[PDB]
């Protein structure tokens, strides 16, 4: 994520970033799925209208969570204050031959 | 697996539990299970290649309409996708095809990812698409 | 008449795609008259590789003239932007 955090009064909202390069250094081309989340404590609460499905060119990709869907994901801003946001990432090449699934906590 | 005996002595009260580990004998249980799929190969109607017509249909057995999937296809040994029909399937809503699969021309797409946005548990989501010939081989 | 085999593809769409370049190559050979001297000396020499890889019929030159003539035409595409 571009800030190690997020301001709840940030209109742009969470921005992240997905960089994917083989193990080998070279850089990857794919596609990858990747959706976000809030927790409390121990217990999670996925945000199924954050899932995106962003391209994979140059080894890099960007996902945007607008605050709009954020607020819409639960029921006071203020309130959210505090918890955490998650994001899970899935690449998966060109060749649909193998798939990584990565996350970000915290 | 053996039947053996255990003698217990002196005083206090303790607990005994043995465990097996094993591979049971599963009834053939569908190994897909929550994805139905039909795969037909038909000829295509002439009008001398071989042209024919790949169709696909699947299911998802749940109770709701399962997410975003993905469509792993792999071609016959000399066979490459109909460009233009991927182009149809592609601008179609529910289903993406990226760009980066679009332009690799009839000489290298042996294997295509055709991503779909959902698939119905009620009935079969069905879509087809044409193959061309562009290398002759036996067997 | 069939099909095609094995080298019988890929040799001829490479030496299709390599003849493609060879028939605008006066086009971008003349567009470098008003350009600098570094692209008037890159596609000369690009030129001729491009010609005597399609002759031989070698996939490897073939290729190897492909992209190296492919780009300087991209590179003259961009040193026209500059001038419009």
């Amino acid at each position: 994520p571009t800030e190690k955090f997020y301001y709840i009064y940030n209109e742009k909202g969470l921005e992240v970033t997905i960089t994917a390069r083989f193990l080998y250094g070279k850089k990857v081309e794919g596609t990858a799925f990747v959706i976000f989340g809030i927790q409390d404590g121990e217990q999670r609460i996925s945000l199924p209208e954050s899932l995106k499905r962003i391209p994979i060119e140059d080894g890099s990709g960007e996902v945007v969570l607008s605050r709009k869907v954020l607020l819409d994901g639960v029921q006071r801003a203020e309130d959210l204050v505090g918890k955490s946001l998650y994001v899970s990432a899935t690449v998966i090449l060109h060749s649909g031959s193998d798939m990584v699934q990565a996350e970000r906590s915290g | 697996n053996e039947g053996f005996t255990v003698t217990a002595e002196g005083k206090g009260q303790g607990t005994l539990s043995v465990v097996t580990m094993y591979h049971a004998k599963a009834k053939d249980q569908l190994t897909c299970n929550k994805f139905d799929l039909k795969v037909t190969i038909k000829p295509a109607p002439e009008t001398a290649k071989n042209t024919m017509i790949l169709e696909i249909c699947t299911r998802y057995r749940g109770d709701q309409d399962a997410t975003m999937s993905i469509l792993d296809i792999s071609m016959m040994t000399g066979f490459a996708p109909d460009t233009d029909d991927l182009k149809q399937l592609a601008n179609g809503v529910d289903r993406y095809i990226s760009k980066y699969e679009l332009d690799k021309a009839f000489s290298d797409r042996n294997t295509l990812i055709i991503y779909l946005d959902k698939v119905s548990h009620s009935e079969d989501d069905c879509l087809a698409f044409k193959v061309h010939q562009y290398f002759n081989v036996e067997l | 008449t069939s099909l095609p085999t094995s080298n019988e593809y890929q040799n001829e769409k490479l030496a299709n795609e390599l003849k493609s370049l060879l028939d605008e190559l006066n086009v971008n050979e003349l567009a470098t008259g008003s350009l600098n001297t570094y692209y008037k000396r890159t596609i000369k020499i690009s030129g001729q590789k491009a010609m005597y890889a399609l002759k031989s019929k070698d996939f490897k030159k073939m290729s190897e003239a492909k992209y190296q003539l492919q780009k300087i035409y991209n590179e003259i595409d961009e040193a026209l932007k500059s001038k419009y």
